[PDB]
DNA sequence: ACTGCTAGAGATTTTCCC
DNA sequence: GGGAAAATCTCTAGCA
DNA sequence: ACTGCTAGAGATTTTCCC
DNA sequence: GGGAAAATCTCTAGCA
């Protein structure tokens, strides 16, 4: 049916109809209809119907300005827990953002951040400061703020709960650090019906447990399996495959 | 002197979620823990989560 | 070999083809005429 | 536990903690925090996580106004089948809009049309033209844009056709109706593989023939069951219920 | 005289919805069209649906 | 399933109905029915459309007739330009499937621009509408106090004319007349690309008219037969 | 059950091991082991913070020290007002389980703004620190050439102090000392919130300790009965 | 007797509570201080 | 007393073909 | 009863 | 070579309580 | 084995 794909070419030239509309005028199988419109340049508009996944490691926080009463309040969060710094800072700039970071660093073990691509986070300043602290920088996609997926859903929960007590605070800042208090401390419910602030001890005591449990036990088993890593009554998992 | 350490290490709970699922999958039990991989055993399955999809706690409502 | 069709900074237009690099789980890493770019896999259909 | 009660009010007073964390630090149970977290005025912040469903009657249409390279396209969609009516007019006005839906309603069997709180479609001219041609006037709730859903998708994939088709005409208003083209008669795929074309004539000869059809059984089936709608042999259908 | 007009009033298809699903349920069978509500059978299953959630047609590829 | 085949096969033979009619009285599928039909030898236009240009009050209005249902569109337009004509065919081509225009060879109608509307929109060219003219105008007439310009009582007219002047034989508008003449146009086209996609088909050397869920109807030397294939 | 039960009472009356031992060691629920504990009669802080000012340079630091585990937070303010350390204070509070604070009863740690500071927040205010002030000033002395300004060289000393600074019994960091003092706390507060759940129930008369999936685990009269409930 | 909390006009705040006089399928029809309106299903809270 | 939807891309499940 | 094709399901942008 | 998520509201399903 | 409570599932706004 040769005919039909010079025909269906020469209309979908003019149309650009889509797969189904050629495939039930010209008599085409769905997979050449589907090759027809594959093999056009102004057909390709739309992209994969699904959604990445964040780097949830114990380590790695995510940072983000945002704005409010024509302030500018920094905050990181936990990625893994939810648990959020935030400070009033008198300008988008980064030394104010480097100051945040090594005062974040210096109170929490931070091993990596995940910011956007705003210049307070971009610059110099905060390259030194990630430097000396041991900090691993990762940058989003540019416009693509589901990158930073956590640290925006915690600016609304964050905007809400200044909001909500907006009102008992005669200032921005003590707001801000009310709203982190009640964020932190008085919000239950997750992954393990925890507020931020005992998930974030959890987290991280259970990594410094288990990293300290698990050289406790690499150290005696020394099994070479046809090296060992958990051998159970139904499977071995060995390195890293599950082997029955 | 060894199993209790296992079994201790089993005593923790993972939240993991896979490739293109986006909802948590529910506590599993830890098995083993790496630098970048973490495996575990949910529903009598044992699997190897990235270290990047994992939440391990110890829940506290073990009381 | 692969052609990609992508979405660009803050543009609604969409180019390409272009070759592609990398195809990560959320984002691939291509090449469009002598430009390495990072796009979502939202913004960008592989062929 | 009424006491629990008391420190719980004490606190949620400052904190805005929600039922979790109240039933989790005073010994509440999951009832009386909610009841708790439900009497405060500044946490009811969240709506329904559900949606609507606009009215896909066979009469009912959809009109928007939108905006494209200076100019602005007047569209009315078939919310039952998806066909696009599109014009391009020299203003926003009741006037231009009066014409439309005129020549709209001579040409389609219009008898309803759902538009926004948009001036053109609110104005003494629009109500005039549907007083005369005999249509119903809906409004949505204003700002509540997704009350038009049909009608929006239906401006998002016109705009993506008239992108397509743009270098084939040196006018904007050569572009629309090419479009208009493609979408009702060379783009298939629905709710019977159809055209948009095809659907609305599907459509409406479905419900000129049902008419007359049911017109032709209701005259014969004079029967009551303790109306008769629809006698099967499992079940009877009278008025509506479904006996067995 | 009168069941050939009930078998033919059977032969059109409904595409109806539910009050919270925002999915299409599929092709049912028209056994009565009203003003305000259109009775089918889906499944073997006779529903009453609204007139304004209900997309009637005779499918064209009945071919 | 012969019983209903042999059935249609002598009632054709008798009294020669088309495939409809042996479709809806003995349940056979369309293609059987068409070729029931077509083996016989005794038994061996909505696409069409009308374009004409009728000046009132100066103005000049451009009249498209459905020539199959009586169906009408006219437009105010602002002159008798090649570029309003052929933008109102692109309008009524992209409104109702258009194949074939009929126009009156004007200066307007045989401009470069509405042929080349006519070939991106798939209309050919060829060159009792006065009619459906002067009802028009005569309705143009009856409605022309109830309204302040004339652009907007051609289409009350068109209203009218369209939706509520009956007539005929049935007592249907000329609405219901084109929805039921396009939707039979549909089922001829869906008809007609079943056949096509089955006539290269062969069945073991037979035709093959229907493949059904668990019986295959082929016709051997003009011999319909139900057997329960190559292409 | 019983066995670990019986196992726990006799090592807890040979031994005097707490709540935590018997209950890693013989798999028993926490409730039970601190009810055994509890039986006994031989054996009948993780939120106090301490709040000083340091002068340097002319500027002054505030210098919150948790006392059960040695991490620090240190902010160089602008002014000794009880603004900036009702400020200081909401912001530690905000960030750790803040209980109680121990001042040095000054002007700014007695006035009305930290007072309601610390009534929002619902801190406690009473009225070896100086080892850490002096450990935090000679790593400020040591990292001061790392940095331009003062305020930018504080928190280059608390995060040497805690997290770069290791000692103690176990070699382990102020960080991770107060990671498991803090995690300690958490489960002590389950503990008790899961003793204070169940300590209105009575079962036929005796207490609850454990409802399990098949059995109850009663105490009548001192002796831990498992049986397979009133409130 | 019902409580609605309701979102309105462009505005982020919420207001309420109202005196419910219509539930429907997607939108509900209130009364907040004399003045009747019209607010979609998830732009309201009724309890 | 009114109301998200639509079309496309990819994955998954069901149906057809011997 | 495997493999391939078709039908169905899941999910997302963008229009407001 | 990197990546939507989070918390709340309501519906539905599973588990506990005799 | 019904009823109630709790756990889980579904879905949405809003932050970019
Ligand atoms: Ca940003
Ligand atoms: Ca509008
Ligand atoms: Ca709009
Ligand atoms: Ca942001
Ligand atoms: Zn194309
Ligand atoms: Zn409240
Ligand atoms: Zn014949
Ligand atoms: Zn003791």
């Amino acid at each position: 049916f040769l005919d039909g794909i010079d025909k269906a070419q020469e209309e979908h030239e003019k149309y650009h109809s889509n797969w189904r509309a050629m495939a039930s005028d010209f008599n085409l199988p769905p997979v050449v209809a589907k090759e027809i419109v594959a093999s056009c340049d102004k057909c390709q508009l739309k992209g994969e119907a699904m959604h990445g996944q964040v780097d949830c490691s114990p380590g790695i926080w995510q940072l983000d300005c945002t704005h409010l009463e024509g302030k500018v309040i920094l905050v990181a969060v936990h990625v893994a827990s939810g648990y959020i710094e935030a400070e009033v800072i008198p300008a988008e700039t980064g030394q104010e953002t480097a100051y945040f970071l090594l005062k974040l660093a210096g109170r929490w073990p931070v091993k990596t951040v995940h910011t956007d691509n705003g210049s307070n986070f971009t610059s110099t300043t905060v390259k030194a400061a990630c430097w000396w602290a041991g900090i691993k920088q990762e940058f989003g996609i540019p416009y693509n703020p589901q990158s930073q997926g956590v640290i925006e859903s915690m600016n609304k929960e964050l905007k809400k709960i200044i909001g909500q007590v907006r009102d008992q605070a005669e200032h921005l800042k003590t707001a801000v650090q009310m709203a982190v208090f009640i964020h932190n401390f008085k919000r239950k419910g997750g992954i393990g019906g925890y507020s931020a602030g005992e998930r974030i001890v959890d987290i991280i005591a259970t990594d410094i447990q288990t990293k300290e449990l698990q050289k406790q036990i690499t150290k005696i088993q020394n099994f070479r399996v046809y090296k060992l890593l958990w051998k159970g009554e139904g499977a071995v998992v060995i390195q890293i495959k599950v082997v029955p | 002197e060894l199993q209790k350490q296992i079994t201790k290490i089993q005593n923790f709970r993972v939240y993991y979620r896979d490739s293109r699922d986006p909802v948590w999958k529910g506590p599993a039990k830890l098995l083993w823990k790496g630098e970048g991989a973490v495996v575990i055993q949910d529903n009598s399955d044992i699997k190897v989560v990235p270290r990047r999809k994992a939440k391990i706690i110890r829940d506290y409502g073990k009381q | 070999n692969f052609r990609v069709y992508y979405r660009d900074s803050r543009d609604p237009v969409w180019k390409g083809p272009a070759k592609l690099l990398w195809k990560g789980e959320g984002a691939v890493v291509i090449q469009d005429n002598s430009d390495i770019k990072v796009v979502p896999r939202r913004k960008a259909k592989i062929i």
